[PDB]
């Protein structure tokens, strides 16, 4: 469970993936629901996911060491219906998992590199999902796309837009 | 073959284990007061003394209500995204009612029996154990569907006003808890001693259900909060309160008032 | 200096010119209902019979909550668009019921008083006409802060649900007017004759009450939807029925009281 | 109280009118509120006005004398806050008054060349206006315009887009 493990991976026989495209400079579509980007469903405890219409808030420019908040507001769905994944978007290998709120903010699975960092939870009124980050770090600029997930195979159908945050030294 | 994760094989319970550490507790209650409950109703077949038949549906109502506490601490946990969001808010209420108007009508039936005075019958004991009730079952009946229909849904009201609404709702039992507190400390002054000890056992009881219960209101409304424990300590707490006073009525007031109600 | 218009010197009253022709009846009300409380409180000091002493106070709550139905029909012609859509649903349920609880502790009072035995303290006849008034207080201040703050407030919801729940909240001064009816009713086995006059004054009155409800009720739930009839003959059929019960209460009812309770 | 009085009036000094102003093939927007197109507020007890998006639907072809439900859907505002107006378009004078529903379905002032065909009505939940044009008459083609008025000068700031019904023999 470090870095990237796949999409081959000697585990197969122990859960069920997914598969994913993207096209250059946009939000990533999942292929297909259901021993050898891509996605690979895991069972470490630590949250274990690797690689109608969201929209994401957020422009402050904020230097290292302070606070910033993000938010991804949406409607015409059902919020109390699915979960919802934060996605950082890193150039290279692309997604990796932030904090995934689901059902009523009963469900907060901080990331393991932001564990401590980024607050999560889920408000059904609005239908909003926010995201607090406080204490910045430099070395963490990125694109946080929201999306919500499927479920049953962890695949996201719904995606958002992003935010480029650019918090560095 | 029900666990508390997200979805169909998915992420696992967070934070704590409050699942099986509470759905075993469940099981073995149910197990417990149906049996208990199968006792009891063998009880009346040998019970000669009047004086002490007269409060056996109090506490053939107060079991029912304990179990239906234990069944709905079983559906307390799978949070409110089910169709189980009008019962978490009309059976609480309604349950917590009808067990501590059972304490109450005990109570009076204490009061009245320790003063030189004659038990009161089975139907003025029950009636007085479910009229207390009448007000919460009318409470209860009234949020939910006010609530189902009306307005807004449970699954789109934020967690910040969705659990003060527990509040807001069971400040009425919380008050039918203080009247059996003061009943049974008014009971002090009684020359009768053969009763005293059912009066001290309500005494303890509802002193542990108040304490159990200066926190846990209190923690869901100041500390979750400031604890950052909400909504994830928002529900398990609540199931873990609920458990706990089922238990401790199941044990500290069912066992020893069969203790003094021996068979023989 | 208060009409009925759109807005601001704009398109006077439709279908019918319910208006003034109940503004002044209403104001009329408030009037006589002043005059009729300080006559009445003029009436404690001369009267020396403690046997009709006691019904003072459930009389003046009586008259007292008509004041309410006159001044609450003064703000029921406005329609439910300004900040008078919570008053709509809790003062009139409040004040029916503590009218026909008022009524039916003149009931009891004269059931006690006809039959040889002694009538009630003002303590026990004050207590029962604001008891059964205590759960509809309650049902209303349930209502009307779950709506406004909870759920979706009043003026969004849809007229086919807006006087419905004017059914499902006065179920419970339906049951009140029901009982009074039939412990009037039940008042006809009595020896003594001094006081069946106020029990025949008390079942003329809910027997017009009861027939001014079969109809309104049934009228807004059944015959409006079919005689094109809302929500223009919605509310104004409501104040008409409104005004009406509080001028049948302070006349067919607190007039004929005082003509048996004569001042001399 | 025929056709149009005005724009001279011999009825200066007993209210207060206003002033439109029209593009063509568009909505009109009202150009100054507050005894001598245009408007003027009268006394004959028969609906007296003469010369954030509103939208509205239909899309029926009713043969004459058949029946057909008109509809106007809007959002972006408060609803119940003040009064709307179903308005007709014909060429040549322009823009006729029809049913005036305001507050809470409590004031239904029908036109009075329609008193009889048309049922209108306010439903503050889902925020819409509806028009039932049963008994379908073929020298009624006109397109109906969705309103809102601001009252105390019976200005009509927020506007639709109309429904072009051609019903004819």
């Amino acid at each position: 469970f470090a870095s990237s493990e796949l999409c081959q991976g000697d585990s197969l026989r122990s859960y069920y993936a997914s598969w994913y495209q993207q096209k250059p400079g946009q939000a990533p579509v999942l292929v297909i629901y259901g021993n050898t980007y891509c996605n690979s469903r895991d069972s470490s405890g630590n949250p274990p996911v690797v690689f109608v219409q969201l929209v994401e808030s957020g422009g402050g420019l904020v230097h290292p060491g302070g606070s910033l908040r993000l938010s991804c507001a949406a409607s015409g769905f059902t919020f109390r219906s699915h979960s919802m994944n934060w996605v950082r978007q890193a150039p290279g290998k692309g997604l990796e998992w932030v904090s995934s709120i689901s059902s009523d903010s009963t469900y907060t699975y901080y990331a393991d590199s932001v564990k401590g960092r980024f607050t999560i939870s889920r408000d059904n009124a609005k239908n909003s999902l926010y995201l607090q980050m406080n204490s910045l770090r430099a070395e963490d600029t990125a694109v946080y796309y929201c999306a919500r997930s499927g479920g049953q195979w962890k695949y996201y159908d719904y995606w958002g837009q992003g935010t480029l945050v650019t918090v560095s030294s | 073959c029900i666990e508390s994760t997200g979805d169909y094989f998915l992420l696992c319970d967070a934070e704590g284990p409050w699942g099986i550490i509470l759905e075993s507790l469940a099981i073995l209650g149910i197990v417990v007061t149906i049996l208990l409950l199968l006792a009891f109703l063998f009880l009346m077949r040998k019970i000669q003394d009047c004086s002490q038949w007269n409060v056996l549906p109090t506490q053939l109502l107060f079991l029912l209500s304990v179990l239906g506490l234990f069944g709905l601490a079983f559906a307390f946990i799978i949070e409110l995204n089910q169709q189980t969001a009008p019962v978490r808010y009309f059976l609480f209420g309604v349950l917590f009612a009808l067990c501590f108007s059972c304490l109450l009508a005990h109570a009076s039936n204490l009061v009245k029996l320790v003063r030189g005075c004659v038990s009161f019958s089975w139907t003025t004991i029950l009636c007085i154990a479910i009229g207390c009730s009448l007000l919460q079952i009318i409470i209860a009946t009234e949020y939910v569907t006010l609530i189902m229909t009306r307005g807004m849904m449970f699954v789109n009201m934020t967690p910040c006003q969705l659990n003060v609404d527990f509040v807001v709702l069971l400040v009425y039992v919380l008050f039918l808890m203080a009247l059996t507190f003061f009943v049974s400390k008014a009971t002090f002054c009684g020359p009768c001693e053969n009763w005293k000890q059912h009066g001290r056992l309500i005494f303890i009881t509802v002193l542990f259900s108040i304490i159990i219960w200066v926190v846990w209101i209190s923690m869901l409304l100041r500390g979750n909060p400031q604890f950052q424990r909400q909504p994830q300590w928002d529900d398990p707490v609540v199931c873990i309160a609920l458990v706990t006073n089922a238990w401790v009525f199941l044990l500290l007031y069912i066992v020893p008032e069969l203790c003094i109600l021996y068979r023989s």
